[PDB]
């Protein structure tokens, strides 16, 4: 029983992109099939609905007439196709099936969700992330990630084998389009120059891998 | 359209205490229609009621559903450290179908002061031509304290939150902390 | 496009008056109606005692749900709660039990206008607010003796006219006419009495059970006697909310009545309590629409503001849309009717079907209206109210002057047997 999203990458403000839900363990064509999507930071939102045949579908006001929402049912998927996209539908969407199945007068309810898809709007280019670091009873240091797109930034710190202490804090968006965070430890005072601090910094989309060595200053 | 409004935006309560949790419709809605669901940070949310006041599958005891017309209430008998999350409300009864605000779910604890460590920049970014400067504040509750910031999730560990702000100068560049905890406002 | 959607419910229905019979049999307690009938106006379509003849009809047809009513006094003789004919409850668990076996999903209205007799004698009636727990008990001994295999529930079947014909005409039992007080006071109670129903429905029988309770709002169409007159046109809102306004926005609204409502019928309609307002709304799990002749004749049932009546189904539901915030709608009744010298080619009958039914696909389709039901109204010929049996409502003909009362089933009948094989035209 499971529900699985795909297609989400990168599209050009004003661009169209599609999206697929893949379903398994079940049978398809007896459930109605959600689209929700979550915005960085934000609530859940719905954005449409389709039901066990295909015919009847239901959009919310602020994506109506742009996304069109389908199903194949010999094929178990469904599909999101997006058009005159903006900014503010830079989103994770997720394919949620309703529980309501055919003949059985269930009250309705979202029960299965997929992991979701993420789908970023705009029109920057893929550009890997600069590493700078911060330097220092306990002390802190880190190391700083700037101007990387799009959106999933791995960091890591003495290849995984440190973790009590450390930061990681969620990216932010700035005036330029880019992202950029920073990943903090704190660590005992006395420890620096006994252990060797480095953080790992892995951008897959950027095919770039940082291994920045922090020393204080 | 019908509009759901959750209240409070943040609950703050420690483990074993009771949570309530309000959903208010602009429009009366049928109890049949209504959902509660869950979601903790990085997971997809968890239907945890469906038609007002019955549990999904695999849903324990210490959560109920209530409510009619225009007034629903999501109550946590006994909180647990997993029960602490965001929770939404949702409604079918009218198209389109609409979500709730959400309400955090957060835990109380004793009132904890920042640790602030300020950070000058690097030197490969200063010949770059851009400077940023980091203010950093270590496990601290409550939360409540150009710049932008950014905040980590509730500390499973201590319960505690961590804000990092970063104001970012221009190519030549030629901290005060207010929180409870604090008596005096702390300047570094 | 002209096939209905799939799992779309089709069903069929019929009110314990107009085709059981056996008024007297087996101790059941007379109604208002019964007293109605002798004092102001046999066996029907003999229901009671054909009830086997009546499940071959169903199955005929083909429908995948069944909507009857279940007949108070035949439960409770003397309406009060405390000990149940035995024989008539045997009657309707044997339906029910009935119509499980043929995978026949029911919808059961607790009332289609027969109260019983003993309660107005001694009460007024729903004039009376007492019957309001009352009616809660008859409800409340229902859900537990059926609840379990029963997962549709109407508790009054078009109160409007219970009220207005009732009380304001005196066309209906129990024939009261002269005070508008009256006519309101009624409402306010079946309003009422329906929310206690709904409330205790939610809290007691709705965990186990998990059933759909609504209740069945009747109503008419209005079209402006020119187009684009605005002045016609707010006059057919007003002719709206008169009928359907007057219980939709206590139950399906805001939980008081309609605006202009409050301030037309200022010291005649009773008011609604700020607790009451909240209590009202939102007592309705689906909206179950009326659409038929009771709504539209004579033309003293409604007030149409010198405007014209319309049969216009899908402009209806498009009102009940914009006003109730798009709901899920059941059409709990809808039909039209012959004369009584039509026997078995009712080709009007088809028309309307045909008629009506493109105008719900209509609806479905072009106009995004969530109506995930219909029920074709009157299984088979019976009384017709005030019309007796003048005028024809079934599927199946009946011959009441024969004492063998087969059900022969009408062109309408195998027309609709089609429309559900099809799932469609
Ligand atoms: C209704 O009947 C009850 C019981 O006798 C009585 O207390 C009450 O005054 C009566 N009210 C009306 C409106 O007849
Ligand atoms: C009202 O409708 C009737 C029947 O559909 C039509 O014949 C008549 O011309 C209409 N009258 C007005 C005033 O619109």
């Amino acid at each position: 029983v499971q529900l699985v999203e795909s297609g989400g990458g990168v599209v050009q403000p004003g661009r169209s992109l599609r999206l697929s839900c893949a379903a398994s363990g079940f049978t398809f064509s007896n459930y109605g099939i959600h689209w929700v999507r979550q915005a960085p930071g934000k609530g859940l939102e719905w954005v449409a609905v389709i039901w066990y045949d295909g015919s009847i579908k239901y959009y919310a006001d602020s994506v109506k007439g742009r996304f069109t929402i389908s199903r194949d049912n010999s094929k178990n998927t469904l599909y999101l196709q997006m058009n005159s996209l903006r900014a503010e539908d830079t989103a994770v969407y997720y394919c949620a099936r309703d529980r309501a199945a055919a003949g059985l007068h269930y009250y309705y309810g979202m029960d299965v969700w997929g992991q979701g898809t993420t789908v970023t709007v705009s029109s920057a280019s893929t550009k890997g992330p600069s590493v700078f670091p911060l330097a220092p009873g306990t002390a802190a240091l880190g190391c700083l990630v700037k101007d990387y797109f799009p959106e999933p930034v791995t960091v890591s710190w003495n290849s995984g084998a440190l973790t009590s202490g450390v930061h990681t804090f969620p990216a932010v968006l700035q005036s330029s389009g880019l992202y950029s965070l920073s990943s903090v430890v704190t660590v005992p005072s006395s420890s620096l120059g006994t252990q060797t601090y480095i953080c790992n910094v892995n951008h897959k989309p950027s095919n770039t891998k940082v291994d920045k060595k922090v020393e204080p200053k | 359209e019908i509009v759901l409004t959750q209240s409070p935006g943040t609950l703050s309560l420690s483990p074993g205490e009771r949570a309530t949790l309000s959903c208010r419709a602009s429009q009366s809605v049928s109890s049949t229609y209504l959902a509660w669901y869950q979601q903790k940070p990085g997971q997809a949310p968890r239907l945890l009621i469906y038609g007002a006041s019955s549990r999904a599958t695999g849903i324990p005891d210490r959560f109920s559903g209530s409510g009619s017309g225009t007034d629903f209430t999501l109550t946590i008998s006994r909180l647990e450290p997993e029960d602490f999350a965001v929770y939404y409300c949702q409604q079918s009864g009218s198209s389109p179908l609409t979500f709730g605000g959400g309400t955090e779910v957060e835990i109380k604890r004793t009132v904890a002061a920042p640790s602030v460590f300020i950070f000058p920049p690097s030197d490969e970014q200063l010949k770059s031509g851009t400077a940023s400067v980091v203010c950093l504040l270590n496990n601290f509750y409550p939360r409540e304290a150009n710049s932008q910031e950014s905040v980590t999730e509730q500390d499973s560990k201590d319960s505690t939150y961590s804000l990092s702000s970063t104001l970012t100068l221009s190519k030549a560049d030629y901290c005060e902390v207010t929180h409870q905890g604090l008596s005096s406002p702390v300047t570094k | 496009y002209d096939t209905f959607p799939k799992n779309f419910f089709w069903g069929i229905g019929t009110g314990a008056l107009q085709v059981e019979g056996s008024w007297k049999k087996d101790g059941k307690g007379p109604s208002i109606w019964d007293h109605f009938i002798h004092t102001h106006l046999n066996g029907s379509s003999d229901s009671y005692i054909f009830l086997e003849k009546d499940l071959s009809a169903l199955d005929f047809i083909g429908v995948s749900f069944y909507q009857f009513s279940i007949s108070w006094p035949r439960l409770f003789p003397d309406g009060i709660v405390t000990v149940a004919n035995a024989k008539g409850l045997q009657y309707y668990s044997t339906l029910l039990d009935a119509l499980v076996l043929r995978n026949i999903e029911p919808i059961v209205t607790l009332y289609h206008w027969d109260l019983p007799l003993a309660l107005q004698e001694k009460y007024g009636g729903w004039k009376n607010d007492t019957i309001i727990d009352i009616f809660n008990d008859y409800a409340t001994y229902c859900f537990q003796m059926f609840g379990d295999r029963v997962k549709y529930w109407i508790t009054i079947h078009n109160p409007y006219l219970v009220a207005w014909h009732g009380y304001g005409t005196g066309m209906h039992a129990p024939g009261e006419k002269g005070n508008l007080a009256a006519v309101y006071t009624v409402g306010h109670n079946l309003i009422k009495a329906h929310s206690k129903v709904w409330h205790n429905y939610n809290t007691h029988f709705r965990p186990h059970q998990k059933g759909w309770l609504s209740i069945t709002l009747g109503s008419h169409w209005i079209e402006p006697n020119r187009s684009e007159n605005t002045m016609d046109i707010f006059k057919c809102q007003q002719s709206m909310v008169s009928v359907l306004g007057w219980f939709a926005n206590p139950i399906h609204g805001d939980g008081d009545y309609p605006e202009g409502m409050r301030k037309k019928l200022f010291s005649v309609l009773p008011i609604f309590s700020e607790a009451e307002k909240h209590e009202m709304r939102g007592t309705a799990d689906f909206f179950a629409f009326s659409f038929g002749p009771n709504n539209f004749k004579p033309l003293n049932t409604m007030a149409k503001m010198g405007q014209n009546v319309s049969l216009n189904l899908r402009e209806a539901l498009n009102w009940i849309k914009l006003e109730y915030n798009n709901p899920r709608i059941l059409i709990a009744e809808n039909g039209w009717f012959t004369d009584s010298r039509v026997k078995t080619e009712d080709t009007t009958a088809i028309y309307m079907m045909k008629n009506f039914l493109s105008q719900v696909l209509q609806a479905i389709r072009l106009d995004e209206i969530r109506v995930f039901g219909y029920t074709a109204w009157s299984l088979l010929d019976g009384f017709e109210w005030q019309d007796a049996y003048t005028i024809r409502r079934g599927l199946f003909y009946v011959d009441f002057n024969s004492k063998q009362k087969e059900r022969k089933p009408k062109s309408s009948a195998h027309y609709y047997k089609q429309i559900i094989r099809e799932n469609g035209f």
